[PDB]
Parts: structure tokens; sequence; C-alpha cells
């Protein structure tokens, strides 16, 4: 089995600059790659065959070259409509060999520092009356995706019990936004007073809080 | 032209037997060699299986050998991967595509691997504080709470919302099911006047929660 | 394929065509009433020989000649008469110019209006009539068209005149050019077919060939070129091999796949090659994958 090393995992550009991924097989492949296009929701999108020629349809923009076992994928001037994950495939013997793929390199849209607008929802009494609290944090449209999200309950930090979500990036402003659910029995809710979410991001730190005897 | 489409996929618990199905259509089957390629949920491509009906070979992955068998029927234009004893880490969306540089793909079809029991979504309201806290702005929500399997589709005031809104990818729990939530924002000056009713649907229980997310005191 | 020999609408009035009644009969007037121009009304002369001749229309290479006339009528008995106008026309091989000879014009059907009459001329009433016939086999260089009136009020519009041709078309990998469509119902024009580049007739088959009817249609293809080896069928022309493809024979098949153990192929290939090592049989063809040397 040939092993297809893509690197890097992510990287983050604007509109306009070129982009180069590389693709480093652990053995002699020929020619026999190819490289594809993956928008979220969609199935892959065929771009370069034989690891140097464009599919025909595909925007001349991209060009794919070789230097031994080195395969690159390259982009002139990024366009919007390019911001998907990309994979190299090879099909060395068509089929002698098991196929194997790159590990996938997400492109994203660089943009400046936005602060998460951070909410605490309380569980609702309606699902109170089924035995379990979930206690949900949001942060609405920020940049960059890195954060800390921590769960402090009567000021003990809750580690383990705590689960989150990220959107893709957004298609109007380019922000993330994230979510972490805190999930409890009813009987440990019901014995507690103080909930809050902490968001901690550089050198910064909102925390968003309520009191059972609020509202 | 050239088009690709899929079916047969579906939750099946874990050791069971499925068969999925590529029907194509604009070419030849024949003349062109075909691959099944699976997505595990998040994580990368993966290839399972691939047939030329030209030559009769038929080559498997080391993951899937003498568990997965691929077919094809040369009259109904069609090609078929048939899966038994399957286990959890087969859960993945199934892609079929034409050639080994894989130029047409189908759409996907989602196969599922647990033991699990098919539910439809329980629909709680993120009630949204009944003024301020944030600026001139709130946000309201729904939470979806464990369903099994993927997928569930959300949308707000029967689509006729959908500046501003962001629904989650779930995540599936420890207790086996999916979870997600749905929310948006909205003016707060709105909250008395505008009705806010999320409408959760989740087809693998033919079932379609509609939810009236109103504010709490 | 139209091609127009002669259409009064669009010289809009420029055409001097030659009128037999000198003036004060058949004349050339302009309405615009929408600017649309036609030529038109003397009922009560009762034995009346108004002739109207158009241009000398350049036969060229047509066979039979189609006539559109788009055209108004008035009702005869409205204004206390005939509508029956008549058309004619004329197989010369000289521009005479001012040659009103009646006596050789070999009348056309009698052109009769449908739809609606008078009427309302632009009061209470803004519809008109296409009508259209034809005329053929044309065997002079030259030919002309008459209009003939004894007694209507009438206002014609639109006159196009027009042939038939087959237009070009690449069928069956070969091309085959544009050609004069026949004038009569049994006449067939058998064309031979040119193969498309890096398209070769099949030994056991025949030429391509096409037949061009007298409506200006293709008909019953017969034989067809084929993309040769290292080359597939593309829309209708042919196109080499892509990449890791390759073409063994000269057939309808499309590029096939490079088989196991074989570097991927250049453009246009005609074989795939055996690996780094994997060997195969000299008598095996092409289109069989490689094995490997024990
Ligand atoms: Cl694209
Ligand atoms: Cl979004
Ligand atoms: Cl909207
Ligand atoms: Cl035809
Ligand atoms: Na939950
Ligand atoms: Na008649
Ligand atoms: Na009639």
């Amino acid at each position: 089995d040939i092993q297809m090393t893509q690197s890097p995992s992510s990287l983050s550009a604007s509109v306009g600059d070129r982009v180069t991924i590389t693709c480093r097989a652990s053995q002699s492949v020929s020619s026999a790659v190819a490289w594809y296009q993956q928008k979220p929701g969609k199935a892959p999108k065929l771009l370069i065959y034989s690891a140097s020629s464009l599919y025909s349809g595909v925007p001349s923009r991209f060009s794919g070259s070789r230097s031994g076992t080195d395969f690159t994928l390259t982009i002139s001037s990024l366009q919007p409509e390019d911001f998907a994950t990309y994979y190299c495939q090879q099909y060395y013997g068509y089929g002698g060999y098991p196929i194997t793929f790159g590990q996938g390199t997400k492109v994203e849209i660089k943009r400046t520092v936005a602060a998460p607008s951070v909410f605490i929802f309380p569980p609702s009494d309606e699902q109170l009356k089924s035995g379990t609290a979930s206690v949900v944090c949001l942060l609405n449209n920020f940049y960059p995706r890195e954060a800390k999200v921590s769960w402090y309950v009567d000021n003990a930090l809750q580690s383990g019990n705590s689960q989150e979500s990220v959107t893709e990036q957004d298609s109007k402003d380019s922000t993330y936004s994230l979510s972490s659910t805190l999930t409890l029995s009813k009987a440990d809710y019901e014995k507690h007073k103080v909930y809050a979410c902490e968001v901690t991001q550089g050198t910064t730190s909102v925390t968003k809080s309520f009191n059972r005897g609020e509202c | 032209e050239v088009q690709l489409v899929e079916s047969g996929g579906g939750l099946v618990q874990p050791g069971g037997s499925l068969r999925l199905s590529c029907a194509a259509s604009g070419f030849t089957i024949y003349y062109s060699s075909m691959h099944w390629v699976r997505q595990a949920p998040g994580k990368g491509l993966e290839w399972v299986a691939s047939i030329s009906s030209y030559y009769g070979y038929t080559y498997y992955a080391d993951s899937v050998k003498g568990r997965f068998t691929i077919s094809a029927d040369t009259s109904k234009n069609t090609a078929y991967l048939q899966m038994n004893s399957l286990r959890a880490e087969d859960t993945a969306v199934y892609y079929c595509a034409r050639y080994y540089a894989m130029d047409y793909w189908g759409q996907g079809t989602l196969v599922t691997v647990s033991s699990a029991s098919t539910k439809g979504p329980s629909v709680f309201p993120l009630a949204p504080s009944s003024k301020s806290t944030s600026g001139g702005t709130a946000a309201l929500g729904c939470l979806v709470k464990d369903y099994f399997p993927e997928p569930v589709t959300v949308s707000w005031n029967s689509g006729a919302l959908t500046s501003g809104v962001h629904t989650f990818p779930a995540v599936l729990q420890s207790s086996g099911l999916y979870s997600l939530s749905s929310v948006v924002t909205v003016p707060s000056s709105s909250l008395g006047t505008q009705t806010y009713i999320c409408n959760v649907n989740h087809k693998p229980s033919n079932t379609k929660v509609d939810k009236k997310v109103e504010p709490k005191s | 394929k139209e091609v127009v020999l002669l259409d009064f609408a669009a010289a809009g009035g420029e055409l001097g065509w030659l009128t037999h009644p000198y003036g004060k009969g058949w004349d050339l007037m302009q309405n615009i009433m929408n600017p649309i121009y036609m030529y038109s009304c003397n009922v009560m002369s009762g034995d009346q020989d108004n002739w109207l001749r158009t241009n000398w229309v350049y036969r060229g290479e047509a066979e039979r000649i189609f006539i559109e006339l788009k055209f108004t009528v008035r009702d005869c008995n409205s204004f206390p008469c005939k509508e029956t106008f008549n058309l004619y026309y004329a197989e010369s091989d000289l521009d005479y110019g001012t040659n009103f000879q009646k006596r050789l014009f070999t009348k056309i059907d009698t052109i009769a209006p449908d739809e609606i009459t008078v009427s309302s001329d632009f009061e209470a009433r803004h519809k008109l009539n296409v009508e259209e016939r034809s005329v053929g086999p044309l065997t002079r260089k030259g030919f002309y068209l008459a209009f003939q009136d004894i007694g209507a009020c009438v206002a014609l519009l639109s006159v196009r005149v027009y042939y038939k041709k087959c237009p070009e078309l690449l069928q069956g990998l070969a091309h085959f050019p544009e050609t004069i469509a026949g004038s009569d119902a049994p006449s067939l024009a058998t064309v031979a077919g040119t193969c498309v580049d890096h398209a070769v007739v099949p030994p056991g088959g025949e030429e391509p060939r096409m037949h061009c009817a007298v409506d200006g249609e293709w008909l019953v293809p017969i034989g067809q070129c084929l993309c040769q080896a290292g080359y597939e069928k593309v829309e209708d022309a042919c196109q080499a091999c892509s990449p890791g493809f390759f073409k063994f024979e000269a057939s309808e098949s499309p590029c096939l796949e490079c088989p196991e153990h074989t570097l991927p192929s250049p453009e246009g290939a005609t074989s795939c090659e055996c690996e780094e090592g994997f060997f195969r049989a000299p008598q095996d063809p092409a289109s069989m994958p490689c094995t490997l040397v024990p």
C-alpha cells in the first residue's frame, strides 16, 4: 500500500493569492496521480489527471506539476469558488496495487479578527421534565476558529461532559460560528446555582452565565 | 450527458448485510471500470472496490476483503456493492465513479452501521431572554436531541427566514444518538410581534416537528 | 437551408419595380401604419390589364423557387369588381428592363386571400395573409416574376423569393457539403462525404453517402467513416485519446482505459507501456494487461 502525504492539512489564504498544495508519494508512482476538489455537501470533482493534464472544463488557473515523487496542485489566482478541500490520489498500476488518497487540504478564506457574540441558553422546562438537562453556549460569527470554551458549574471547571460543533465558514462574511453543549442529569442541574461559559481567545475571555432564579 | 445515480443506503445492525446500487446513463459500463469510494463522516476519502467488466477482474481493499462483494450487470447498465458482516467502522457515505482517474461521480448514499434504533428527534426551544443582554439583538434556537440516524434538516419560518441562521453539524453522543442545535439572531424589538417557528425534518422516521419558540419571562 | 433571391420587405420600397400601367395603375405607396411599404385600387375599369413586374432576379444555381406573399385585400361590395389576383413569371436569359411583354408569362395559380378582407382600414380594425406558392424546374440563366390586376383593390406587403438547399452537416465522422436541392418529387441528389481529419473508411464498408431531397433535407445515410487507432469519437470529429487511455484498433469503440500493471500513456496513445518489469506476451494484443516475468 502506497502512502500519499498531503501537506498542508489546512491553509488560509485570500482571494487572488497563489496557492500551492504538495503531495509526496512513498514510492515512484509515474504519472498515475489525480487531484480532486470537494465542496462540503457535494461529491468530489476531478481537476487534474496524469498529474499534469487539465480535465476538460476545469478553469485553467489550476495546474499540476510533477518533480519526481512530489506532485503539486497550483492555483494562479484563488477565486471565491475555489475555497474547498482538495485531495490527491494515486492510481499506479490501474488495480495492481490499492488506490490511496492524500489526507486532504482544506482552503479557507483569510479574514480580519472578529470577536464572538457569546450567548448562553438554560435547559427548557420542557426538556427538564425528561430527566436530562442540556446547556448551550453559542459563539456567533467570530474569527479565527481557534477558541477555548470551558464550562464552570459553581466555579468548578467541568471536564468530560461537554460536546462542541463548528459551522463551515460563512459565505457572506467568512466568520465561524460555534456551539458548546453541556449535558447533565436533571438531579445534578437542580442542585447547583451558577452556570457559566468561558470563551478564551488570544488575550481576551468573554464569560456568559446565568442564575436558575432569574428572568 | 454522463450521469450516475446511487441507491441502497440506510441503517443496519452490526454484523448485518446490505446491498448498494449504482445506476449509470450516458455511457456503456462495459467499456469503463467502475469503483466504490467511501468517505467516513468528517474524514477523507478511502477506496473500497473496483470492477472492470471488460477484463472481468474485481479488486478489493484490505479492510473490506472477504466481507464486501462488487458486481456489475452489463444489461441494466448498473454496478453494485454487496456488503455483509458490517461493522461500525464501515459507517460512511459511499460514492461510485467512472475510471481510475474518477471523472464522473455519483451523488453519494449514506450507510449507517450501529446497534441504534431509528427515532424521531425531540425538539426543545432555546428560548431567548425576554429582553436585551447583548445589545439590540437577541438569539433563539432549537435543540434537536436524541435522534437516529442522520440526516436531519432544519429551516426557520417555513424557509422564509434565511438570513442569519446557523444550523450546526450533529454530534454523536455517548448515548449513541445524534444531537444538534439550530440558532438565529433577530432584533429584540421583533420578539413581541414576529413569531418564530423552527421546522425540524427527519425523513428516516417520516417525522417533521414544528416548534414555536417563544420568549421566556 | 433557405436562400433568398428577392425580399421586397428588406429593400423597403427601394426596388423600383416596373409597372405596365405606367402611373395611376400599379403604383408604389408608403403607408406607415404601425414604417411598412406596400404596392397598392381601380375597380371601375371593366376590362383592365394592370401588370407589375419585379426586378431581374438572377437565377444562379436554383432549380425550384418559392414565393412568399403577405398582402391585404378589399371587399368589392363594401364600395358600390373582383378579388382573384393572378401571379405570373418569366423564364428569360437577359435583363431586358423596360419590356413588359405580357404575351409570355405563364400564369401561376390565382392567389387568393384568407382570413379578413377590407374590414375597416385603420379606424375600427388594425391582420394579413401569408400565402406561398412555387414554380419549377427553371433552366434559363435569368427569371422574372409578375403580378396581374384585372380590377382589385389590393395592397401587397412582403414578397420573398427563395430556394431550398441541403445544409452542410457532419454525420458519421464524415463531412457532406452544401448541395442544391432538386426540383421534382422523385429526384434524389446522392452526395459522397469526405472523412473528417483522422477518420478513415473501414476496409470492408461502403464510403459515406448521403441523399439530398427536393425539400432541402438529408435522408438515409449509407456507410460511415471511423475514428482511427489512437482517436475516439467526440461530438462529430475525431479527438486524440486522453492521456492514460489507448485505442488499439481503428473502430467505433471509445478510447479504452489502460489495463493492469501499465504506466499512464501519452496523448493519443495506441497502447499502454508495460510496467518497470512487467511484460506482455508477444502474441497478446495491446488490449491485454501486463504480466510479471518469473
Ligand atoms: Cl471548479
Ligand atoms: Cl453559516
Ligand atoms: Cl431572510
Ligand atoms: Cl440524417
Ligand atoms: Na444534547
Ligand atoms: Na387556384
Ligand atoms: Na386559401
